[PDB]
DNA sequence: AATGGATGAGTCATAGGAGA
DNA sequence: TTCTCCTATGACTCATCCAT
């Protein structure tokens, strides 16, 4: 009975421990590049709004 | 004593790597609300300098 | 060399979900 | 609906890695 589940739940431990270094491992991955694409768009934002303006004045 | 201690080490390494795991969902959702907003904005603009460079060409 | 904390891994108790 | 069984997961303990 044990030496079945023993060997059986030791895998589980070791599943679960599995899942949660990969959650982890991938939220922090994820939000790394989110990170990045909010910070190129704001970039984006600024660099637009210097054109239109920019462009206004030729209309002035 | 020696276990007692260790207890509370273990119980102290697994909040942890729980945190971790809740401020990484936290940053994960913000990111996606004010990356897709900006993203919007971005796109108003992109329009806008599209037509007045036309205005002006 | 000795002691103390961090973390992986094995074990147990126990809860929650799928199904008879 | 309630009863049964099984996996997933917290919490303990142990062995081991590093620094004091």
């Amino acid at each position: 009975k044990r030496r079945i589940r023993r060997e059986r739940n030791k895998m589980a431990a070791a599943k679960s421990r599995n899942r949660r270094r990969e959650l982890t491992d991938t939220l922090q991955a994820e939000t790394d590049q989110l990170e990045d694409e909010k910070s190129a768009l704001q970039t984006e934002i600024a660099n637009l709004l210097k054109e239109k303006e920019k462009l206004e004045f030729i209309l002035a | 004593r020696k276990r007692m201690r260790n207890r509370i080490a273990a119980s102290k390494s697994r909040k942890r790597k729980l945190e971790r795991i809740a401020r990484l969902e936290e940053k994960v959702k913000t990111l996606k609300a004010q990356n897709s907003e900006l993203a919007s904005t971005a796109n108003m603009l992109r329009e806008q300098v599209a037509q007045l460079k036309q205005k002006v060409m």
